[PDB]
């Protein structure tokens, strides 16, 4: 990526950058019971890992949001397991940071940008005579586990348990000698239990975010070391947020507790075979694993809204295929700045996967890429 | 039932710490020896150590240390607990009873706080004027030692040094001063405070050096003819003070690092270094007021050694985690090393028992486990009466072949990369003296690798008979013995792992069925598998195998073949793997138990129940249908159940009980007519050496018992006061809770100890439930019966005391 900043996209100046922000964090103490109201119109799996812009049109939440702007402004996304139906039992618990009000044409409309925090399971769903959804929710405890050896280390080996610095551990020499000396000094006292050091390196955190960074090095190529956040939790779910899976996957990430069991699990779903697929021809294959960038600091795959409401979750990827342009480019909306876009539909699908982005600046690199819409996405396992 | 009765069998043998002083009276040297939850003294005579009194601790000893106030004609011990439970302990002595007295006791723990990497620091300084702690980082901890201090009222102060190493006292300042070595972006120094009791902060100190060597890990205080530090590293030795830098790199000591040192002589000119490898050494100091030179010279070998110490005249206590511990002899004269040692005594020290078996149920069960590791290796066979058969190496794993009367171990070696490219022995071990040998197939720097081998030990005499050698890169995790279909042939059978260090998931393991007839070993079938064999399992003719996250059963065919037969699915790596009739209980290393059982009408596995609570696990065990046992994290004991009193209750695994017993367990094993109103029979083995026997309990029976541990906690004097129901609590981080479910065993047996009024006064006013269906005043005598019948179901114990 050259003659383009990555910090355009994630400040969302579409939809403005004159927001009011609100600082000041709160937090529910964790196992506790509180009551979230739940807005109707939003059936996504929100991830903490990752934001969420908002457009509302109807009165009834733009005055809930009015009033709940007082109230610590936290409200609740359910996780939708059957969009019929509408049932869900997990969710998450996000604030509005950003927020405005409009009164074009007579109507108020408000703006708002919102960030997942918490982990909750709901009881029970209570209809308000007012039209809007308040749940019941439980806080699911965030799990943070000890050094697996911390409970048979030796006293005398204590003392040998800070390793110097880690040097270069990027490009292909990286630190392997170093990851070695790691194992054998961090899991010697596994020849005090039945299991090899090895198998202690495959429930380590580190070792665990050493491997997903050199995995994600070799799809994106342009991806500095930096991008990804250096804590163990952070940086599951941003990895989380950023994998374009369905929603069971994304529902069986949510449920897990413990940090390493989501690292663990986002390995298992990195290394099975996976291509993307219009989900209507499961035959007819759009986009390889080495296609995909990242544009945004938000990664490959972010949240946007279109002028009417509607949330897209877009994944960028230089070359899409079997895609048909109709139209012109236009730039009426700007999700990425600098940017028209023409909308695509697959061959035969007749149905709408993305839009096709053409520079406008004669001068920028990533000039021709395209962005996919993840709910008309499926990833076909071989 | 749920209700469950843990009781010690064997008490623990590690030895995690040792010093020597004036404790018992002023003309008396001194030997005090921490085992896990168990303290000894001994008092030190020319024909060896003399045992005087032995105490158990509520908690597991982090630190000891010996110091002597002033107006204080004989030294006082100073004791921490894991659980932050701290005291000061003295010894008195009233014609034939022996007492250890209580003179302060308090709780240290803080209520927010990380625990420090390197554990729990522990320092006195020489003058006795506080005591300093380093539990959490950041924070440095202060208790003051005024007389008044009977409750140990602390103080924080800070450390701007987040990673700091080592922490100790120094020698011969006026004003209370430390010493430590931390780690920062820029590397690793050396920073010298001074502690100020009056305004509570830190003051600068008399010095600061930048250039320390990259790995200096241990600080040495020097005595006051000398005075400042020591600074042990991988390659340097070097002496820090004022305007004075002496360094030496001994190519002697590049081999191996230093974990321990003991002072030989009181005014600092000697000092005693081991290593991890079992090498001992001394290191001179040169004076003329002032020092000159450092030297370093190999004494020779013991065994890989924890804590050393000098007792009298040229003899040195070894302290083995590992392995034996050890008394040697500082001769002169060199044997085949400058000042070689010599043996004296030898201790037992069941070690990190990592496997056990359970043979020869008649007349009595024996114990057969797998100890020690590195050269320490060795088989124990217990029945309390100890047998040793060294191995020099590493035992991993344990079976037993009725059929050929032997025994198949897995067990590994170390070995060194040659320049040629071929591997080479440090030293003649098990695997290479055995009678016959062969290897699954013929292939041919300074890098280490490890050599897995199955071996053959005949039962009578525990030679060594065959040796098998598995291929490069080969691990063994499992061995089972087992018949398979319709064969009447019994068979070893293993699973292997192929780890490259390129690549973290195995990809590629194997599993192998080995026949032992006519004094040779035959491989009958080998099969492929891709993945790992974590756990192997005979159910019902039928191998059931674990590869990866994949549960897989196989049968045997006429033609010596192993043919899939049902396939199962899990999201969990399948580490523990336990069977029961039609119940197969499987767990990973994170705690997520999980229950499947086999329909044979249509050969699939189905899924009864689970529970998935993220916790380190070390083992489990099936206690019967409904309940099963595990170990958590930290040293604690769970159990659950199913189809308690919906399909949503049904597929819950509610917890029943929790307690804290204070090992890690590594192995269950089955074991009742082993010793010859308890249900089931079931024995662990912890890396302390200890070896515990759990036994199911009713109703009646187990409200009884917890009412008499309630009244018994109320008359027993615990040493530095702490409480059994704390000490038994449930402990993780994040919370801690009662225990329920458990009956400690251990108070129990107490109740046979006490004295006729004090068990008059338990006894008093408890209604008894007794069996002929009346309930009545209790009599002393009718809980004596119960208490000895209750002590029948475990063995008898050896003679401490001389
Ligand atoms: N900060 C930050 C940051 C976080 C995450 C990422 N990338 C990712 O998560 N996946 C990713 N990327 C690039 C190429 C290929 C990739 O997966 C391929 C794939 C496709 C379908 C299913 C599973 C995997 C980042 O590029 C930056
Ligand atoms: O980069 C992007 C992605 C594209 C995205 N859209 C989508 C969109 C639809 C529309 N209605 C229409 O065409 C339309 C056409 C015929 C009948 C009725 C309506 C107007 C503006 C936008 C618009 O701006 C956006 O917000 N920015
Ligand atoms: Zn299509």
């Amino acid at each position: 990526i050259i003659n383009f900043d990555t910090s355009l996209p994630t400040s969302h100046t579409y939809l403005g950058a004159d927001m009011e922000e609100f600082h000041g964090r709160t937090l529910h103490d964790d196992d506790s019971c509180q009551v979230i109201p739940v807005l109707p119109q939003v059936m996504m799996i929100l991830i903490p890992g990752q934001t969420l812009p908002l457009q509302l049109f109807h009165p009834q939440e733009v005055s809930m949001v009015r009033n709940l702007i007082q109230k610590d402004r936290t409200f609740a996304v359910l996780a939708y397991s059957n969009v019929q139906e509408r049932e869900a039992q997990f969710g998450t618990t996000a604030e509005i940071y950003a927020y405005r009000e409009e009164q074009d044409f007579g109507i108020e409309i408000v703006k708002v940008k919102a960030i997942g925090r918490q982990r909750f399971k709901v009881l029970e769903l209570r209809t308000q005579s007012d039209g809007i959804q308040q749940a019941k929710v439980q806080i699911l405890p965030e799990c943070v586990l000890p050094s697996t050896m911390s409970a048979v280390q030796l006293e005398s080996l204590n003392k040998c348990q800070i390793f110097p610095s880690k040097p270069v551990s990027r490009e292909d020499q990286c630190s392997y000698k170093w990851w070695q000396k790691y194992q054998k000094r961090k899991f010697h006292c596994a020849n005090l239990t039945s299991w090899p050091r090895w198998l202690y390196s495959l429930y380590d955190a580190e070792t665990l975010m050493d491997r997903i960074k050199k995995q994600l090095r070799e799809w994106d190529e342009n991806l500095k070391d930096d991008s990804l956040p250096s804590n163990p939790i952070d940086f599951s779910y941003r990895v989380a947020a950023c994998l374009p899976i369905d929603d069971v996957l994304r529902i069986q990430l949510l449920k897990i507790g413990s940090a390493i069991q989501r690292l663990r699990c986002e390995l298992d779903i990195m290394n099975k075979c996976t291509s993307l697929c219009c989900k209507q021809c499961q035959e007819t294959e759009i986009t390889t694993k080495n296609e995909i960038f990242s544009l945004s600091l938000c990664g490959p795959m972010a949240a946007y809204v279109n002028p009417h409401g509607y949330v897209h979750e877009t994944l960028t990827v230089y070359k899409a295929c079997n895609l048909n342009l109709i139209g012109r480019p236009s730039t009426e909306h700007s999700w990425f700045p600098g940017y028209a876009w023409t909308v695509a539909q697959c061959k035969i699908c007749a149905s709408h996967i993305g839009w096709k982005f053409t520079a406008t600046k004669k001068d920028m690199s990533p000039q021709k890429f395209w962005g996919l819409t993840r709910s008309a996405l499926l990833p076909t396992i071989p | 039932m749920s209700y469950n009765y843990v009781v010690t069998a064997q008490k623990p043998t590690a030895v995690n710490g040792c010093v020597t002083g004036h404790f018992t009276s002023a003309e008396d040297l001194n030997l005090l020896i921490a085992k896990n939850t168990r303290l000894e003294i001994y008092v030190v005579t020319a024909e060896g150590l003399r045992p005087v009194k032995e105490v158990g601790m509520y908690g597991k000893i982090a630190v000891m240390e010996l110091f002597r106030p002033k107006g204080e004609s004989k030294d006082l011990l100073f004791i921490l607990t894991a659980k932050y439970n701290a005291c000061i302990l003295e010894y008195k002595q009233s014609g034939e009873s022996i007492d250890i007295i209580t003179r302060a006791h308090g709780n240290v723990q803080d209520r927010i706080g990380r625990p420090s990497e390197t554990g729990i620091i522990g320092i006195i300084d020489p003058e006795c004027r506080m005591i300093g702690l380093r539990l959490y980082d950041g924070l440095f901890k202060v208790i003051p030692l005024d007389r008044d201090n009977k409750e140990l009222k602390a103080f924080n102060i800070r450390l701007e040094e987040l990673h700091v190493i080592d922490v100790k006292f120094l020698y011969g300042c006026q004003a209370p001063t430390i010493c430590f070595v931390y780690q920062d972006p820029q590397g690793r120094h050396v920073k010298t405070y001074e502690v100020s009791l009056r305004e509570k902060e830190f003051n600068k100190g008399p010095w600061k050096q930048e250039n320390v060597e990259a790995e200096a890990s241990m600080v040495i205080a020097v005595p006051e003819p000398f005075g400042g530090a020591i600074i042990i590293g991988q390659e340097s030795i070097t002496y820090h003070n004022g305007d004075k830098y002496l360094a030496i790199a001994p190519p002697i000591i590049k081999q191996s690092t230093i974990v321990c040192h003991n002072r030989v002589d009181p005014n600092g000119s000697r000092y005693l270094l081991g290593d991890m490898e079992g090498r001992l050494f001394m290191l001179l100091l040169e004076k003329e007021v002032t020092l000159k030179d450092l030297r370093v010279e190999l004494l020779g070998e013991t065994s890989i050694a924890e804590c050393l110490t000098y007792l009298d005249n040229g003899v040195v206590f070894v302290g083995s985690r590992l392995g034996d511990s050890q008394l040697v002899k500082l001769n002169v004269d060199s044997n085949e090393q400058g000042s070689y040692v010599v043996a004296m005594e030898t201790f037992t020290n069941l070690g990190p028992i990592v496997d056990m078996c359970v043979v020869d149920l008649e007349r009595q069960g024996q114990l057969v486990t797998c100890s020690g590791a590195f050269k320490e290796g060795s088989l124990r066979i217990i029945r309390l009466h100890i047998r040793t058969v060294p191995l020099y190496e590493s035992p991993r794993k344990i079976c037993y072949q009725e059929v050929s009367q032997c025994f198949g171990v897995l067990s590994s070696r170390i070995e060194v990369q040659d320049t040629s490219g071929g591997t080479t022995a440090l030293r003649p071990s098990a695997s290479t003296q055995a009678l016959s040998s062969s290897v699954s197939s013929s292939k041919l720097f300074g890098e280490e690798v490890e050599v897995h081998n199955l071996l053959i030990i005949d039962q009578h005499t525990f030679e060594v008979l065959h040796a098998h050698q598995f291929l490069q890169n080969e691990y063994a995790l499992s061995l089972v013995s087992c018949k398979l279909g319709k064969d009447p042939n019994t068979y070893f059978i293993v699973g292997t792992a192929m780890v490259y260090p390129e690549e973290a998931e195995p990809k590629q393991g194997r599993i192998v069925v080995f026949q032992y007839s006519d004094g040779k070993l035959q491989t009958v079938a080998e099969k492929e598998v891709k993945g790992a064999v974590y756990s192997m399992v005979e159910f019902n003719g039928k191998l059931l195998a674990s590869i990866n996250s994949t549960v897989r059963l196989y049968e045997w065919t006429t033609e010596k073949e192993l043919r899939t037969e049902c396939n199962h699915y899990n999201n969990i790596m399948a580490l523990y793997l336990k069977t029961k009739g039609d119940f197969i209980l499987v767990g990973d290393l994170m705690r997520s138990v999980l229950l499947l059982a086999y329909k044979p009408m249509e050969g699939n596995f189905e899924e009864i129940a689970r529970d998935f609570n993220p916790n380190w696990m070390s083992a489990v065990e099936i206690l019967d249908d409904d309940n099963f046992l595990g170990a958590e994290n930290a040293f604690n004991l769970f159990v659950c159940q199913k189809d308690s009193a919906t399909d949503e209750e049904r597929q819950h695994l509610q917890e029943v009980g929790l307690f804290h017993l204070g090992e890690f367990v590594n192995v269950f094993c089955h074991g009742s007519l082993v010793m010859q109103p308890t249900q089931g029979s079931v024995l662990f083995g912890t890396v302390n050496g200890m070896i515990g026997l759990v036994t199911s309990l009713s109703e009646s029976w187990y409200n009884l018992l917890l009412d008499m541990q309630n009244r018994l906690n109320k008359v027993i004097k615990s040493v530095g006061k702490i409480e059994h129901s704390f000490w038994r609590s449930f402990h993780t981080e994040r919370k801690t809770e009662p225990a329920t479910g458990f009956i400690d065993g251990d108070l129990i047996e107490s109740f046979l100890d006490i004295s006729r009024p004090k068990m008059q006064e338990v006894v008093a006013n408890l209604q008894y439930d007794d069996g002929s269906g009346m309930k009545r005043e209790a009599t002393a005598d009718d809980l004596i019966k119960v208490v000895e019948e209750l002590t029948r179901i475990h063995w008898s114990h050896p003679q401490f005391e001389k």
